[PDB]
RNA sequence: GAUAACGAACGAGACUCUGGCAUGCUAACUAGUUACGCGACCCCCGAGCGGUCGGCGUCCCCCAACUUCUUAGAGGGACAAGUGGCGUUCAGCCACCCGAGAUUGAGCAAUAACAGGUCUGUGAUGCCCUUAGAUGUCCGGGGCUGCACGCGCGCUACACUGACUGGCUCAGCGUGUGCCUACCCUACGCCGGCAGGCGCGGGUAACCCGUUGAACCCCAUUCGUGAUGGGGAUCGGGGAUUGCAAUUAUUCCCCAUGAACGAGGAAUUCCCAGUAAGUGCGGGUCAUAAGCUUGCGUUGAUUAAGUCCCUGCCCUUUGUACAC
């Protein structure tokens, strides 16, 4: 009986699911505070859609995100991936649409991969070689 | 009335799909209620082998692989119904496991 | 404090041995054959002393106090695993060996094994290596001998 | 204004921790502290003298977000990348004992009770404290 | 609004070279708060021309294998070196940084034509895309070797490499590269 | 002062050129003045629009 | 004896042994030093190599040439 | 065994790990007023140990001589007193 | 309970047994017009399916 | 890379002779009546086929053809 | 398209597997979310429907819904289809929009051959040799590893873009108790500094190991340009594990010893995007057991979108005294 919606955004194998729910801007990742969430040195990352859209946007609700899978570096985009498709849903299913454009537009002209998924997998090792594409070292004499 | 699951298990997903459709089925039919087929995550049994018998040429490898696919079926009845609703889903490639309680 | 003080020994001599001091003195009794980074932490913690001055700053009197440890580790608590001469094959003393003495034991392992004529006695005497290395392509400090 | 373990750096909150378990001088800190290695992946022991206050603050507070952990599991944690010399790395865990006794020193406390299934959990007081010290952490940093 | 690491701005950043302007993301719609974006620049040519400059720089300064796939340490390095800039020089890191771009990138080149061996180079222009990056390469490489073996860390090495290259000295390793690479285009003209 | 520096757009690609591919035959337009073309060699990616420096703006490229 | 395995022990001090070492009964007397060593490991298995001239294909200038 | 290369050598570095009255004072006078100050420039400028040097600049900080710009594990800045 | 080996395993394991089975008829129904086996297990047994040309034989 | 094979190029041609008037300039409609009016064992070739009949039809409706 | 050819066939493509998309569909206590109740703790009331909880239940069975995340299964989706330009209209190419994607990565793979490798994979096999003082077979011991030396694949380094000390925090592939066949993956508790030991359980496995607390990395610390706190070779001493047996040192752990090496001559290898490289982790071998291989994630670029110059390949014309 809560506006809430789950939207998850998505970075190499690490799964980032945002519960965006009617609150009062409370923002936390796995239980911690959007701003401890090492580390800090991609920290703007996760503080990118906060930035863009300002802090009233985010002002009249709550989201709580659970991260698994991946990396330090992939679960960071992952969840800024999901903080801007909740954003985004949120005000798709319960605002009107046409806020619910500038949000969106404004995050695309600034980085595509804040809503659109980077379609990026580890490619395949072959054998005769190290990885993908790297051979072994090839003797003549 | 006993909780009874059966344990659906095969190499081809065809087979086994149309043994799970066809024990579903048969059970609503005959007023059961069912769980849905569990779809337990495929088993990639993996061979890789230098493919040359001798160890002369380029290392080439073969990757073999059998997949194995697994089903639950969980569903209330006495033993005596689920008997006969075993028997007429006869199917070689797919292994049937009955457990009660 | 951090300026230099007065009788800051620019050397030390422990056991016949230089010690730098211009190094922590964690690190400067490392100097001692027979003294590893992990022994000399331990007995500068058995001698509590600060780890973070210089070997130069150390009064005389606890440098005398760092050697007594050294020489009986066994006198200070300090288990039988840390020496490196545990349960001697001549009359089960437990010790850690030191400077020249390093030597002399070692010297007298190895004739010991010279004496009785055991294999890695022998592997000892020719210059080749004794603990089981294939010796075929590595160690190979002579010179390119060639086919004429 | 409301503060538990996870709303603080962790790196201050154990720090705060350890301190505050060294100033309750109640911790039985074990006699071989100052001789030992806590792995053997590691080449020197700690360049701290009251490191066992550290470790032990450290466990307590992941005991806080994973109960029933148990010894092999706070070997897995602190374990590490054991550099072999001249042959490649591996993953090397912790000392057993190290874990065990930091362990049995903080039920000495009445911090941490053995989980029913098995491992260790943190009893109420325990987990009281910490939510107050992390207060005062939170305290510092706004401060 | 957006500044490089929440202190530098770019909006008063001024690129006094036409050849270059279209080259140098350091604008707006260029401006970004970390050079960290893990985007695609190499899957197009010429995408790279889109890239945040001092991303540009932050990726070239993960060389020699040991330094390899290590973005967040070279993401500090430049950080500290940015901050380091200012304290010498008192304006805006990024206009230096540029600054140190258009004096580095060589604007002639000796490409090599020999009919069967004993090459003989010919004299070449250069594109302004391989201007803004072989000084980027440059400049780095420059930082790389002034800090190895030295106490003063890569921070540092990397500010002063872009400090000589804005003022256009001698010092820099990159301006000695670039002068001689014009030289000796000079010569093969 | 002698043989300014000249800029000039590339208005045409005429093709590679070089040994390896290495270099690029263009045709640039200068900028200060309007219909005076040359081609000229470009090592490093180039494309329709750029702007090169040439210190030497007398020379006719050939084939290369 | 073929027991190349065997330990000295204080007991067998004082006995001439012959260890096989592959193809001969080497003869060894037990010193009292021997106590904690093996049995084989007075009797070597191999002679030491006295390196001989290399010969054709032991350097690249002998094997290719025809 | 054949070398296929050449040494680079440079005169040594004797870096002082303690300061005397000689360094003490130039430390004192010298290194508050450089616009850039860091244990590497420190070392360099007045030819000191690096540890001399990070030790050196903590207690200028504490006596506020200088200003601390940012610290790191890897990299510690200060710099001279502003004035307004 | 009594005994149960892995689904792995037990794929493998009956695999093989119609591996060899084939090799063993392939043997000994060669001069016979033996074109396959095919194996069907049911609760009370199995019916191992011999498909050859001249069955009189 | 996306010369169509003699394959795809047969069926569609022979798609628009047969059944012209039922085809049109989509390649949406076009491909659901592929579906219907032929056997194409895989839907990758299904789709090229539909492709390559939307690209003739256009043709074939402003000009005559080989079809 | 042309056409003394016409109609075909293999190969290529199609195909199979894999990857990226689906808030559409089908289900899920051996997957989970959300909501709720219960409980634990926090601060001020700034009590609050507050904040955290991998604490517990809402299974079945009286006590909630759902399927986003998860699994896997049926479909869908991309075709150069839309627009612009170019192309002799044509086959097509380039650019752009929309879009998850506008060339993911592999498997399969023609004709004809090679005196290419394999008789040391075989109860595949001709011929030949042997066969009881055996080239059969077994058992004991030794060797395969023997070291002036030459070479190949590698591993680890030469450090401060680091080592070390501590603290913090994220994977994915995958295996797991046996015909023969002894031989499994291990949680937890206790003992030991460690390697390890002892007890007690779970798992024939989306059920237990395991939320696989991986490593680099991240943050703080010490260091300080010194073959040095780089490096870890060699070697002495000692402890444990596997094994019937550890010496020629299986393997492992501890203390000590502390070599060359300061970025490598001529030369030469591999490689274009989640690629190289770093980094750790499964499988194979395995009583013991990875510097190899085979696979997997993790961090993650520089340069290039060219060419035939070098090494080769394919097609046509051309010359030939070549046809092993
Ligand atoms: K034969
Ligand atoms: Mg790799
Ligand atoms: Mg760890
Ligand atoms: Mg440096
Ligand atoms: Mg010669
Ligand atoms: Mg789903
Ligand atoms: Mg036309
Ligand atoms: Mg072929
Ligand atoms: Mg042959
Ligand atoms: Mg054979
Ligand atoms: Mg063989
Ligand atoms: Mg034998
Ligand atoms: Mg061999
Ligand atoms: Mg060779
Ligand atoms: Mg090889
Ligand atoms: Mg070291
Ligand atoms: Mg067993
Ligand atoms: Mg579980
Ligand atoms: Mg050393
Ligand atoms: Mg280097
Ligand atoms: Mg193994
Ligand atoms: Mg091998
Ligand atoms: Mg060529
Ligand atoms: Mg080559
Ligand atoms: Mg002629």
């Amino acid at each position: 009986p809560l506006q809430s919606v789950q939207v998850f955004g998505r970075k190499k194998t690490a799964t980032a699911v945002a519960h965006c729910k009617r609150g009062n801007g409370l923002i936390k990742v796995n239980g911690r505070p959007l701003e401890m969430i090492e580390p800090r040195t991609l920290q703007y990352k996760l503080l990118e859609p906060v930035l863009l859209l300002g802090k009233e946007r985010f002002a009249g609700v709550d989201i709580r995100v659970r991260v698994k899978g991946g990396g330090h570096v992939a679960q960071i985009y992952a969840i800024r991936q999901s903080i801007s498709k909740a954003l985004v849903a949120y005000y798709q299913k319960y605002v009107d649409e046409a806020s619910k454009k500038e949000i969106k537009d404004i995050l695309i002209q600034y980085d595509r991969t804040l809503l659109v998924a980077d379609p990026r997998r580890c490619e395949s090792k072959k054998f005769g070689g190290p990885g993908a594409r790297a051979r072994y070292q090839k003797s003549y004499r | 009335i006993h909780r009874i699951r059966i344990t659906l298990t095969s190499r081809n997903v065809k087979s086994l799909e149309k043994v799970c459709a066809d024990l579903i089925r048969g059970a609503k039919e005959k007023n059961l209620k069912v769980k849905g087929p569990v779809r337990m995550p495929t088993k990639t049994l993996r061979i890789t082998t230098r493919k040359t018998p001798c160890g002369e040429g380029s290392k080439t490898w073969d990757r073999f692989q059998m997949r194995i696919h697994k089903r639950l079926i969980d569903l209330h009845s006495p033993s005596e119904i689920v008997k006969q609703i075993t028997s007429i889903s006869i199917e070689p490639g797919v292994e049937v496991e009955v457990t009660i309680a | 404090s951090l300026v230099i003080p007065e009788k800051f020994q620019h050397i030390l001599r422990v056991l016949n041995t230089n010690i730098d001091g211009r190094r922590k003195i964690a690190f400067a009794i490392t100097a001692i054959k027979g003294v590893g980074r992990r022994y000399a932490h331990v007995v500068l913690r058995k001698a509590d002393i600060d780890l973070t001055k210089r070997a130069g700053e150390l009064t005389e009197d606890e440098v005398e106090r760092v050697i007594t440890i050294m020489q009986n580790p066994r006198q200070y608590k300090i288990p039988d695993w840390f020496l490196n001469r545990q349960k001697d094959v001549k009359d089960g003393k437990y010790s850690q060996v030191l400077a020249n003495g390093l030597d002399n034991k070692l010297r007298e392992d190895l004739e010991r094994l010279k004496k009785i004529r055991a294999h890695r006695g022998l592997r000892h005497f020719w210059g080749l290596r004794v603990r089981g290395q294939h010796t075929k392509t590595t160690g190979r400090r002579g010179r390119t001998v060639g086919v004429s | 204004p409301g503060v538990t373990v996870k709303d603080v750096n962790q790196q201050e909150f154990v720090r705060a921790l350890a301190a505050f378990l060294k100033k309750s001088g109640k911790l039985k800190v074990p006699e071989w502290v100052d001789t030992v290695k806590l792995a053997k992946h590691k080449e020197l022991a700690p360049y701290d003298e009251n490191w066992f206050y550290t470790r032990a603050a450290s466990t307590a507070r992941h005991l806080y977000l994973r109960g029933g952990a148990g010894v092999g599991s706070m070997t897995k944690i602190y374990g590490g990348r054991q550099r072999n010399g001249v042959m490649p790395s591996h993953f090397s865990r912790g000392s057993k004992s190290v874990a065990r006794r930091v362990l049995q020193a903080l039920e000495g406390l009445k911090m941490v009770e053995k989980d029913q299934d098995g491992g260790r959990k943190l009893t109420p007081q325990g987990q009281r404290d910490l939510d107050r010290i992390a207060g005062q952490v939170a305290a510092a940093n706004k401060k | 609004d957006i500044k490089l690491f929440g202190k530098w701005s770019t909006d008063d950043v001024q690129i006094n070279d036409i050849s270059l302007q279209d080259y140098i993301a350091v604008k707006e719609k260029y401006a970004k708060y970390l050079p960290h974006s893990a985007g695609r620049y190499a899957a197009k040519r010429f995408r790279k021309a889109q890239c945040p400059i001092v991303e540009r720089l932050t990726n070239s300064m993960m060389m020699h294998g040991r330094n390899n796939g290590k973005k967040l340490m070279t993401v500090r390095i430049v950080k500290h070196a940015f901050e380091i800039i200012h304290l010498l020089t008192g304006e805006n890191p990024l206009q230096v940084l540029v600054n140190a771009i258009i004096n580095s990138g060589p604007r002639e080149d000796s490409t090599r034509i020999g009919r069967a061996g004993t090459v003989r180079r010919q004299a070449v222009d250069v594109s302004p895309l391989r201007r803004v990056n072989q000084a980027i390469w440059l400049l780095c490489t420059g930082a790389r070797e002034a800090a190895f073996r030295n106490i003063k860390t890569i921070a540092e090495c990397l500010a002063d490499e872009l400090i000589n290259a804005a003022k256009g000295s001698s010092n820099s390793y990159a301006i000695k590269k670039k002068d001689e690479l014009e030289r000796v285009a000079k010569s093969n003209r | 002062r002698v043989q300014p520096i000249k800029l000039a757009r590339v208005t045409k690609v005429l093709g590679r050129t070089g040994s390896q591919g290495q270099c690029t035959q263009v045709r640039v337009e200068f900028m200060d003045d309007t219909s005076r073309s040359i081609i000229r060699n470009v090592k490093g990616p180039v494309r329709e629009g750029d702007v090169l420096t040439l210190l030497e703006s007398e020379r006719e490229a050939r084939r290369l | 004896t073929h027991l190349r395995d065997m330990i000295i022990l204080p007991e067998m001090v004082g006995s001439m042994v012959g260890v096989y070492n592959g193809k001969t009964f080497n003869q060894v007397e037990i010193k009292p030093e021997m106590i904690g060593h093996y049995l084989g490991e007075f009797s070597i298995t191999y002679k030491p190599v006295k390196h001989g001239r290399p010969g054709i294909g032991a350097t690249h200038s002998s094997r290719f040439i025809p | 065994k054949k070398k296929w290369s050449k040494g680079k050598v440079r005169d040594k570095l004797n870096n002082l790990v303690l300061f005397d009255k000689a360094t003490y004072d130039k430390l004192c006078k010298e290194v508050p007023n450089y616009k850039l100050i860091t244990p590497a420039v420190v070392s360099e400028r007045l030819k000191i140990r690096g540890s001399l040097a990070r030790a050196a600049l903590q207690e200028l900080l504490s006596k506020g001589l200088i200003k601390l710009v940012s610290k790191h594990r890897a990299q510690v800045i200060y710099t001279r007193n502003t004035k307004g | 309970m009594a005994v149960q080996i892995s689904k792995k395993r037990k794929f493998v394991a009956d695999g093989i047994f119609k591996a060899e089975l084939n090799e063993f008829l392939t043997r000994e129904l060669a001069e016979d017009g033996y074109s396959g086996v095919e194996v069907r297990v049911t609760p009370t047994r199995t019916e191992i399916i011999i498909l050859a040309t001249r069955t009189q034989n | 890379g996306r010369v169509r094979t003699k394959t795809v190029k047969k069926a569609a041609r022979v798609i628009i002779e047969k059944y012209y008037t039922r085809l049109g300039n989509d390649f949406h409609t076009n491909k659901r009546v592929c579906e219907e009016i032929a056997i194409i064992p895989s839907k990758k070739l299904r789709n090229k086929i539909a492709g390559y009949v939307t690209h003739l039809m256009k043709r074939i409706q402003r000009g005559p053809v080989r079809g």
